[PDB]
RNA sequence: AAGCAGUAAAUGUGGAGCCGUAGCGAAAGCGAGUCUGAAUAGGGCGUUUAGUAUUUGGUCGUAGACCCGAAACCAGGUGAU
RNA sequence: GAGGGUAGCGGAGAAAUUCCAAUCGAACCUGGAGAUAGCUGGUUCUCUCCGAAAUAGCUUUAGGGCUAGCCUCAAGUGAUGAUUAUUGGAGGUAGAGCACUGUUUGGACGAGCGAAUUCAGACAAACUCCGAAUGCCAAUUAAUUUAACUUGGGAGUCAGAACAUGGGUGAUAAGGUCCGUGUUCGAAAGGGAAACAGCCCAGACCACCAGCUAAGGUCCCAAAAU
RNA sequence: GCUGGAAGGUUAAGAGGAGUGGUUAGCUUCUGCGAAGCUACGAAUCGAAGCCCCAGUAAACGGCGGCCGUAACUAUAACGG
RNA sequence: UGAUAUUGAAAUUCGGCUUUCUAACCCGCACCACUUAUCGUGGUGGGAGACAGUGUCAGGCGGGCAGUUUGACUGGGGCGGUCGCCUCCUAAAAGGUAACGGAGGCGCUCAAAGGUUCCCUCAGAAUGGUUGGAAAUCAUUCAUAGAGUGUAAAGGCAUAAGGGAGCUUGACUGCGAGACCUACAAGUCGAGCAGGGUCGAAAGACGGACUUAGUGAUCCGGUGGUUCCGCAUGGAAGGGCCAUCGCUCAACGGAUAAAAGCUACCCCGGGGAUAACAGGCUUAUCUCCCCCAAGAGUUCACAUCGACGGGGAGGUUUGGCACCUCGAUGUCGGCUCAUCGCAUCCUGGGGCUGUAGUCGGUCCCAAGGGUUGGGCUGUUCGCCCAUUAAAGCGGUA
RNA sequence: CUGGUGACUAUAGCAAGGAGGUCACACCUGUUCCCAUGCCGAACACAGAAGUUAAGCUCCUUAGCGUCGAUGGUAGUCGAACUUACGUUCCGCUAGAGUAGAACGUUGCAA
């Protein structure tokens, strides 16, 4: 016979480009995502797809939104 | 249908967009308060 | 370099020419700074600013290019013992 | 029978692709000519150090190439490399569960009531109120070790195989086929499995009629406990 | 496919030269007008065959069908839609 | 087939058509001479005549003939199907990950369905009244999402990204530190700086749409602009730069502007990297042998038969895989010659019986010996005729 | 101890029973004015005689629902040895139960 599948698209690459508690530019990115999963918090961004991005110089804190809510911080350490 | 536009500027120097435009929808022509590089002012443009 | 002299000889003459000493821009052009740009405002490419002639070795290009091997094509001739 | 004619981009054929000097879907000789061959075959002395790949992308491409990955030589920078020990973090697999979407068993509930309401009991790669072991990214943090990075010269490779483990497909078939993760072979000789590339132990610089061990073994072949 | 015909439509070279642009003797608001020569590109109109069109030709190339009911024939249909 | 040159001379209505004439040109037409030759040439008579024939240019027909094209993947090839992009599962909680594996879409749309400032909260269920689905509208209560978000899916959104209203065009210009992805070419996000602005009291927001698909290198050509160049000189033709347009180039990194088939007349270079026969692995299929017992058998499951279901052996059939052989392992039936197994056709030996006797059915041990001749068909196979104690089943390329 | 405004997973909630008002938060009256309605002074905005804790709001109690949640065991699994389903060593779930829990907590006014 014959077969009506076999299509595909090709892989986006998301996920979380920067540990936490790494020192990162004031242009990194720090999340790729669809919609939103985590918030962004203070000294991050968003863009026109759903990324976040920071803002100043210093390290990377993922923190609580308050209950099944998330977000993602950076801090001028140093 | 759609149909590419372009819209020129009037009476000063000619600072070019180009946008889209329905030909049912809109029939007639297009006019719009865009800014112009030549004049350095905001002009109205049509066509 | 060609040419002239010299033993087909390795040596003199010959400074047309070539590379480097300063880049940027499509170009006009400017110049340690140029282009884009209304604006070194930012950005790109530069400010190393030590090369050049010959030769041993490795690799590439043009010539058949490590060697042997076709079925085929074109041109000019020889054949009805 | 003898003398003659028709010549190859051509002749002759009562027609078979039949014949034109033992050859004809297009004769023979010499030149272009050492035609072209991404295809088979072959390629001549000796030692020392290092040592792969059978992968991704594109391709009038699939047994051919190019760039990247992996190997080697030289010159440069100088802890930037790997393993553990302690914290922080992203990400929903195994398992479990029915609070969502679907499936389903038996009783109360008239609007036919095993589901428009309620109590117990089950199922799911494209269900999740939840959620490991591992693996992964960092700290600029401590012990041990020896590598990593950049610019230049030269390559090879693009047919892989078996075993253990998580899957798709097939029939919870194949020494079947396609993926992820390890070992070996490839390119590895020595010992065990009778013999037996991939299984178990173990990595050969050369010489000795020296000792202790691994895998497997100790009645005879056959070294070791009747 | 072959043959016969030209009422209409399409159609080349070649004739035809309405017009456009470049140059400048001169004039002049100063970056425009602009005669004649030389030069580049050209429009209306005319121009055969062929094709579309009309007719014939099959010992020319070719092509020659389904569904549904019914006895003075049990089944089956001379016949009917 | 038409225009034009060789190509002349006169007349008719509106640059010409048509009809006349002879000198050009032509005659494989007659006579004469070179010449005992009509090949040739010349002369004299007839015929045709600016026609024909020839030269240059243009349109049409033209496998008669010539040079080439006719794609890849593929559990061999052909046939069928597919080729670029987006969203899930397979995918083994970082990223990535294949198969002619399992499911769907895309080649758009919107002038408000964009920006800003204010205001608001859905679906569903019950009851009541001119009863159409107590859900075509009037009104009340419960109701954290089951509703909407233009279009598939996933991830999100009730601080709304969901519904309403006012104003407006940021669906602007020159850029851009840093970062993700990545062989390259490409693709994605981006704080901030300057020049104009819209909404808002203001802080502020605005470089299209909740996010992720709606797209095609280069060459060549068209249009608008421009301190650029422009072959002695001033112009001009022609180029450059900036903006934009024209490709189901969909075989979607796109051979060329332009391309289909047969070969049983076939040839060359390679491959067991890849099929047809036999070998090898497996046993779906095939042939046998068992487990339970609803029943039939006048009664009675198991003399004999064995529904619904379940578990094995063998390697004789049809298949699956593609491990040896393509610098060669030669097929189907028949003849000659055999050999091996037992799941036994006859003969020898036993148990049960629905075994009165002669005959029968079923099971157990047993491979020593034996196991027919013809008609049809190339046949293996099968049917038929006549016998026999019997006219057995398989392996060995 | 009442009010204003910020910080932490409902240990902060839902629901039921009680106490309170003229300082404050509320209720209520009216539509000339600053404003508005598919129509609707119901709501948004104003000027404010009265009157009541009924309801919003503050405090107390209730473990009915919802939320958080140990120890022990079990499932699964990193690594190792036999072999193909069983040992040894670490990590350690869901579910179900003993249980915290009718909130802690910063800053300027007021009494």
């Amino acid at each position: 016979s014959s077969t009506k599948n076999g299509r595909d698209s090709e892989s986006k690459r998301l996920g979380a480009k920067r540990a936490d508690g790494q020192f990162v530019t004031g242009g990194s990115i720090l999340y790729r995502q669809r919609g939103t999963k985590i918030y962004p918090g203070e000294n991050v961004g968003r863009g026109g797809d759903d990324t976040l991005f920071a803002k100043i110089d210093g390290v990377v804190k993922f923190e609580r939104k308050g209950r099944d809510k998330k977000q993602v911080s950076v801090y001028a350490v140093a | 249908m759609r149909v590419n536009v372009t819209l020129a500027c009037t009476e000063c120097g000619d600072r070019n967009y180009i946008t889209t435009k329905n030909k049912r929808n809109n029939p007639e022509r297009v006019e719009m308060k865009k800014f112009c590089s030549r004049e350095n002012k905001q002009t109205l443009h049509r066509e």
